């Protein structure tokens, strides 16, 4: 688990603790406790309908960028566990989920 | 000391036309001594002509350049997008080496 | 073909800078640049014309320098051959600029003699400030 | 729309079998895979395995192959039994439906794609505890 | 492939030319051909090897 924390209308930019060796494709979800998993962003930056245009996510475009999702305007409630299940081309299956980031939000 | 000067030091011409840019020294040239250098922001410098009408390797026959004693012309047939730059004048024949100043094209 | 200077350098006022200038990013290369042409290098800063600082030789790497520049300024080549170095001391903030190697037959080639910076090389940024 | 609402005893004496079971409501088994979910406290979330409809049974290789994992359409629901179990082994158990998508980055005749797994409609989870006690 | 040189010294003044890392995926190397523009050119080729058989 990593912690992070970030003060309210500030934009919260949670970073992949795995770094991608080939072309990958990224799911971000979000795991407040005692609540479901929320499916956040698919394919790197898709949003499912019923998810906030607040989440993006990095497109693989150009290789060398890292996968971080964003999230402008961090309400109360946006204070989950964040995974990035992080799928690429040279790892092959992704049975992990990766370590979690534990967003907090200030004040 | 001899000082170069670039007579107007911005020029505006648009796409196909012919361009003059002149370099006066101070005295008298070797004229094997005058180069022109294609100066870009974010880009390589180039040699365009040296000894005052040779064409560099890479260099198109839209340029040429003439000139003798303390006049020298580089001269651009047909302006290219490519060629809207800083063009300067250098001399050598004793250090320090001195530039010319500089003539910046822009387009109309 | 091309020349491949070091990176941009944020500096002190009173300190020095050292760049390099190679031919080839081959660490283990055999060029054979540095040895048979000169090594010019040339300073641009914001709003001037290019300023000449020095010459290097390729006969024993004896430098030519402006006399501006003379007190304060040392060009070296590498004693593998293969790259060529300058150092500026004593840094101002009008030292702040683009520096340049360029590379010169300088008079010296035994059909023609003439003088050109042929290939000149990327540009290594350098900022004085405190 | 698909609802799922998961099922389970949550009192399992150990070493023996644990089964949580998973019934989907709102329509069939059209279009998806089927996963589930464990998540112990003190570590994060954990993918142990799916299936989908020609019943290829893939398990996480980080947990022994110790599970089954099966499913019906007859009752239209899903199934999990892990056997031989610790009580290091208590959890949230998630039932997940996963989708599908495919990666392309060259050549799709020389097989240059990957799959990758969005789970992208979950559940609450079974408190399943483990304890002889 | 983004293919990576890596220069090894193996001797005095030696140096021998590895390959160091693949910088994004490894995929393979192939060859296009058009397809309509191949079988033009082929029935052409065919047309003038009917002459002799
Ligand atoms: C010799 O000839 C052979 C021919 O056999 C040549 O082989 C070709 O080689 C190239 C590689 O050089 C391969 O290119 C990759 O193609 C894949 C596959 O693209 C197809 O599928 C895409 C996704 O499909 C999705 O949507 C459709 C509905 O549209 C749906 O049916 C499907 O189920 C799925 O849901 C389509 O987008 C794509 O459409 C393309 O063509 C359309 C019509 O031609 C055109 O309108 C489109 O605009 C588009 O151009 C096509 O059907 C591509 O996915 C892939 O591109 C991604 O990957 C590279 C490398 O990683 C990356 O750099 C690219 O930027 C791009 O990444 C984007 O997409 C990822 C997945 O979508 C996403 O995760 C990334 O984040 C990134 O997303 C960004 O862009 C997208 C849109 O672009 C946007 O939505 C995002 O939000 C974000 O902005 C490669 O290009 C060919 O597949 C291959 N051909 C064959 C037949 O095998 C060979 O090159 C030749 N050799 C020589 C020497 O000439
Ligand atoms: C050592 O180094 C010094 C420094 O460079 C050398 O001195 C220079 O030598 C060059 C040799 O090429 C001299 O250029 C020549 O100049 C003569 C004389 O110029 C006068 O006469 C011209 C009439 O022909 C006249 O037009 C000139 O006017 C121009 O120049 C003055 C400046 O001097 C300028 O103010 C004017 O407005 C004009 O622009 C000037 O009055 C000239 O006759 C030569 O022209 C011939 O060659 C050219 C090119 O080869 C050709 O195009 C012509 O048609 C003509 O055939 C040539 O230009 C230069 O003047 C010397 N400068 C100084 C300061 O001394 C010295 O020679 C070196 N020594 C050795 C031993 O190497
Ligand atoms: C072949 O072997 C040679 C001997 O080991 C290598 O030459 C030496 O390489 C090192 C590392 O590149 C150099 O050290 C650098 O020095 C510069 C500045 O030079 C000044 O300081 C050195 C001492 O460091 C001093 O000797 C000089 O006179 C200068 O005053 C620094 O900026 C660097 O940080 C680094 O410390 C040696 O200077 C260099 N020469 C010698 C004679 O030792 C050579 O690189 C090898 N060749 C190849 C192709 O690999
Ligand atoms: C194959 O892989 C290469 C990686 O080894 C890719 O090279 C990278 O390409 C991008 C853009 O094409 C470069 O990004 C530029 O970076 C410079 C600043 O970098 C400078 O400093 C580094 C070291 O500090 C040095 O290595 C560079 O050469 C530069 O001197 C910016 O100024 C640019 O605006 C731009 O952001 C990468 O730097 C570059 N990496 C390397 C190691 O060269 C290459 O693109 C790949 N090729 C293909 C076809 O995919
Ligand atoms: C081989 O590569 C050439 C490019 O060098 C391709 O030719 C281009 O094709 C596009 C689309 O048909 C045109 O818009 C361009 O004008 C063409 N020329 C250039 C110079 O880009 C060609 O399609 C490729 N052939 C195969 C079989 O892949
Ligand atoms: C090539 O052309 C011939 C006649 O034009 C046709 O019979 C044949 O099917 C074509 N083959 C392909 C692969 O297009």
């Amino acid at each position: 688990v990593r912690p992070l924390s970030v003060a309210l209308g500030e934009t919260a930019r949670i970073s992949c603790g795995r770094q991608a060796l080939g072309s990958r494709a990224v799911q971000w979800y979000q795991h407040r406790p005692g609540q479901a998993p929320i499916l956040l962003i698919y394919n790197n930056q898709d949003r499912p309908s019923g998810i906030p245009e607040r989440f993006s996510g990095t497109p693989d475009i150009n290789f060398g960028t890292r996968a971080t999702l964003t999230i402008s305007g961090v309400e109360a409630g946006d204070e989950a566990d964040y995974y990035c299940h992080m799928w690429d081309s040279r790892s092959g299956f992704s049975w992990s989920f990766g370590g979690a980031t534990r967003l907090t939000v200030l004040g | 000391e001899v000082v170069l000067t670039q007579s107007p030091a911005i020029l505006s011409v648009s796409p196909g036309d012919r361009v003059i840019l002149s370099c006066r020294a101070s005295q008298g040239l070797d004229s094997s001594h005058l180069a022109w250098y294609r100066f870009k922001r974010g880009q390589i410098p180039t040699l365009v002509i040296f000894g005052t009408s040779n064409r560099a390797r890479g260099t198109p026959d839209r340029f040429s350049g003439s000139g003798s004693g303390a006049d020298f012309t580089l001269t651009i047939s047909r302006v290219e997008p490519e060629d809207f730059a800083t063009y300067y004048c250098q001399r050598y024949g004793g250090t320090p080496i001195t530039f010319g100043g500089g003539t910046t094209l822009d387009k109309k | 073909g091309r020349l491949f200077q070091s990176g941009a350098e944020v500096k002190r006022p009173g300190a020095s800078v050292r760049i390099s200038c190679r031919a080839d990013d081959d660490p283990y290369t055999d060029d054979d640049t540095f040895t048979k042409y000169w090594t010019h290098w040339i300073r641009q800063a914001p709003g001037q014309r290019p300023e000449w600082l020095g010459v290097i030789s390729p006969h024993f790497a004896r430098p030519i320098y402006s006399y501006k520049f003379r007190d304060r300024l040392t060009l070296t080549r590498d004693s593998s051959l293969t790259a060529v170095y300058l150092e500026l001391k004593g840094l101002q903030p009008d030292d702040s600029g683009i520096y340049f190697c360029a590379r010169d037959p300088f008079g010296d080639r035994a059909p023609h003699y003439n003088y050109h910076m042929d290939v000149w090389g990327g540009g290594t940024a350098v900022i004085v400030s405190s | 729309q698909v609802q799922l609402q998961e099922s389970g005893p949550g009192l399992v004496k150990p070493s023996e079998t644990l089964s949580v079971t998973c019934s989907v409501s709102g329509d069939s088994m059209n279009n998806y895979y089927w996963t589930w979910i464990r998540q112990s406290p003190g570590k994060g979330l954990e993918w142990i395995g799916y299936i989908s409809d020609r019943e290829s049974a893939t398990y996480n290789p980080s947990l022994n192959s110790r599970v089954v994992i099966s499913r019906d359409t007859s009752k239209n629901q899903l199934s999990l039994k892990l056997n031989s179990v610790t009580p290091a082994d208590t959890a949230v158990y998630y039932c997940a439906t996963a989708r599908r998508g495919q990666r392309i980055y060259g050549v799709v005749s020389f097989g240059e794609f990957f799959y990758y797994y969005s789970m992208d409609v979950w559940g609450k989870g079974t408190t399943v505890t483990v304890s002889s006690a | 492939n983004n293919n990576t040189r890596k220069s090894i010294r193996i001797g005095p003044g030696q140096a021998f030319y590895a390959t160091g890392d693949i910088i994004g995926d490894i995929r393979q190397a192939h060859c296009n051909v058009s397809k309509a523009t191949w079988n033009e050119t082929l029935g052409k080729v065919v047309k003038q090897l009917r002459k002799h058989f």
